[PDB]
RNA sequence: AGGAGUGGAGCCUGCGGCUUAAUUUGACUCAACACGGGAAACCUCACCCGGCCCGGACACGGACAGGAUUGACAGAUUGAUAGCUCUUUCUCGAUUCCGUGGGUGGUGGUGCAUGGCCGUUCUUAGUUGGUGGAGCGAUUUGUCUGGUUAAUUCCGAUAACGAACGAGACUCUGGCAUGCUAACUAGUUACGCGACCGGUCGGCGUAACUUCUUAGAGGGACAAGUGGCGUUCAGCCACCCGAGAUUGAGCAAUAACAGGUCUGUGAUGCCCUUAGAUGUCCGGGGCUGCACGCGCGCUACACUGACUGGCUCAGCGUGUGCCUACCCUACGCCGGCAGGCGCGGGUAACCCGUUGAACCCCAUUCGUGAUGGGGAUCGGGGAUUGCAAUUAUUCCCCAUGAACGAGGAAUUCCCAGUAAGUGCGGGUCAUAAGCUUGCGUUGAUUAAGUCCCUGCCCUUUGUACACACCGCCCGU
């Protein structure tokens, strides 16, 4: 029937606010000067992973983001 | 596979109990009175009794079709097995669900108790009926709640006459300030063979057949044939 | 009014019972 | 609720297709009986339901734990416009007679 | 009058107190306290400590082709394979997100705002018109001096006469039918074929049929017969005949309670809360915690008994599930055991099952003592159900072996297949009965009465009460 008073338990939990990214341009490199798009990131080799999606590349690794397949840089 | 006896017969009867729980949600507001289920091979026939059917079947019968997909897709009966019908009831004065139902639908709409308590008994009674019993309970008039019974003609309480000899229905009303709960009980009259009462009498009534009048013969007459 | 005669007898000792009964006269 | 566009889609051809629709009152089952083989959650069912109730599109009754859903009129417009249907096109419960 | 008790012991359970992070709380005379079907490991769950989720419809504005959605790794979890948060950077594409309104749902409050249901007054015998009579009138008579009844049940008196609800009648149930209907999902006789010494065959098979078993219809008991007592009435007592001369339940009036329930509900009105939530999942605690007080109970204190073998009889019934995982089990084998492994039957008068119950019966050993009575407590092992068994779920084994020698004041329940012993089923149930609800089995002592206690009804009487004695009211 008291109030919670639960400020000993953290000062309120932040929630994730995603950054935002303006667009899509350092995934392709055209810009060969003669119309040759070079591909900046490698893409899935899964099923429904195909050209349309890539993989990130952190300090190391090789992460898909839509079926969560990994290929550490080693 | 397949069931118990047991199983089935309790199973039909919930079923039974759900089908007409949700029939009465719906056409409360149109004379509903209960359900018939028919069981025919291939085939599942249910009777709708209510007292308004041009309201229940809607325009060009929408609404009972509605019904009928909604009990298939519920109960999962093979599709175009199950069907449903509606009739209207033989007596409504004597139905105590119609007349709960007419008497929530009155004091929904604002008239006042007793006026509504009054009519609804007027009407049973002039409908044949042979008494009548209505109890209106709740916060009538303020804030402390009261009780209210209108009474009038025969009504037996006690044994298993009460089984078939008087009907009774129980309903609530949801107004501003609350619940009011209606009872409604009607005494059957005597009907000996077409449904507007039990065929069986009181089994304390007890009729003498009247004696015909005989002339005592005041000489030996023979009669050849 | 019958809706007189209702009002009465429901509350015969109320806050409406005198005009009612003046009613019913 | 936050769902995928083809369960919505598929939710409502049904809806449009038989014009009524009835659902277990349970959010934890994980596929609605009659919207199987597409993978629609019991709780998207509710969900979008109660939606389309909400805007005046469905009428909505309860009964044993069950939900029973009746297209209107302004929902059958509603939903002809959102599949795109041709105007002949009308549910089963206007149907027959 | 008595029977069994219990109040004393130990344990099991519910209640208070104490304790606690929390020990969720409802209900305190009958009319709370093995009650909430309330046997909580999780769940349940309300309580406590932490942590995710929105399952915040819809309408109006912002933001928007990038609104917004997931997420592998390392950190971190001050528990987790919680992308919860950081770090990092892919992914999804109008479903959302950010505000304002507005909703939604809460086992949050209010049972003194309510409905419904239940309990209680009260299972008592009470309650009410119409017409008539009496009163100016509220009102009264009817509804009674008295006999009788379980009964306001009747008889009878009679300014009352006729009636109605309640009681009775009624329904279910227990007893009887060699009479009727008829049965390979029940049998019995008879006859064949077998196995043992005419006999015993739940050995095999098929005619008779319905006694036994099932379950339909009908019958049967009415105080009917006889003798007494009574107004010679209503009825009461005894006896014959008879299956039975009072089987047990169910339902139950007018009117009332500030009785219980918002914690059964998509029953509910008003409040409270609503996104670091009183919503909802998910970890872990609790609900059991123990100086103590109080209820319902279980097991005892032995010989009218324990032990060990042997023998032989039931009834009520429940069995494989919408979601829903979870059924009852014969037979074979393995293992003291609890169990385990294979194989079948059964959705059931078909299989478990011919339900091979316990007490009891027969024999054995003990030998009057805390004894071989009694089994609390406690140790060490072994299994089973479960996602987890520790605060020990339950079960098995071997050990250990407490109080208790019949219980003070004070109290409960009982009149015949009854009390009491004794097992068995249903509910609860993954696991599970010291509870409850039913069933049989063995089977009494005492009573056929009374207002003495306790109530509760009347009737007359008194009242200054009428919110009705928890009243009213007086003086300093
Ligand atoms: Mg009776
Ligand atoms: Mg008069
Ligand atoms: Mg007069
Ligand atoms: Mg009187
Ligand atoms: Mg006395
Ligand atoms: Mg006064
Ligand atoms: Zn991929």
């Amino acid at each position: 029937k008291k109030r919670k008073k639960k400020s000993y338990t953290t000062p309120k939990k932040n929630k994730h606010k995603r950054k935002k990214v303006k667009l899509a341009v350092l995934k392709y490199y055209k810009v060969d000067e003669n119309g040759k798009i070079s591909r900046l990131r490698r893409e899935c080799p899964s099923d429904e992973c195909g050209a349309g999606v890539f993989m990130a590349s952190h300090f190391d690794r090789h992460y898909c983001g839509k079926c969560c397949l990994t290929y550490c840089f080693n | 596979v397949q069931i118990s006896k047991k199983r089935k017969f309790v199973a039909d009867g919930i079923f039974k109990a759900e089908l007409n729980e949700f029939l009465t949600r719906e056409l409360a507001e149109d004379g509903y009175s209960g359900v018939e289920v028919r069981v025919t091979p291939t085939r599942t026939e249910i009777i709708i009794l209510a007292t308004r059917t041009q309201n229940v079947l809607g325009e060009k019968g929408r609404r009972i079709r509605e019904l009928t997909a909604v009990v298939q897709k519920r109960f999962g009966f093979p599709e175009g097995s199950v069907e449903l019908y509606a009739e209207k009831v033989a007596t409504r004065g004597l139905c105590a669900i119609a007349q709960a139902e007419s008497l929530r639908y009155k004091l929904l709409g604002g008239l006042a108790v007793r006026r509504a308590c009054y009519g609804v008994l007027r009407f049973i009674m002039e409908s044949g009926a042979k008494g009548c019993e209505v109890v209106v309970s709740g916060k009538l008039r303020g804030q402390r709640a009261k009780s209210m019974k209108f009474v009038d003609g025969l009504m037996i309480h006690s044994g298993d006459p009460v089984n078939y000899y008087v009907d009774t229905a129980v309903r609530h009303v949801l107004l501003r300030q609350g619940v009011l709960g209606i009872k409604v009980k009607i005494m059957l009259p005597w009907d000996p063979t077409g449904k507007i009462g039990p065929k069986k009498p009181l089994p304390d009534h007890v009729s003498i057949v009247e004696p015909k009048d005989e002339i005592l013969p005041t000489t030996p007459i023979s009669e050849q044939k | 009014c019958p809706e007189w005669m209702d009002d009465f007898e429901a509350d015969p000792k109320g806050k409406y019972a005198q005009n009612l009964l003046k009613k019913l006269i | 609720m936050l769902m995928p566009k083809k369960n919505r889609i598929a939710i409502y051809e049904l809806l449009f297709k038989e014009g009524v629709m009835v659902a277990k009152k349970d959010v934890h089952m994980p596929k609605h009986p009659e919207l199987a083989d597409k993978n629609v959650p019991n709780l998207h069912v509710m969900k979008a339901m109660q939606s389309l109730k909400s805007r005046g599109y469905v009428k909505e009754q309860f009964a044993w734990r069950h939900f029973y859903w009746y297209l209107t009129n302004e929902g059958i417009q509603y939903l002809r416009d959102y599949l795109h249907l041709p105007p002949e096109i009308v549910p089963a419960t206007l149907r027959r007679s």
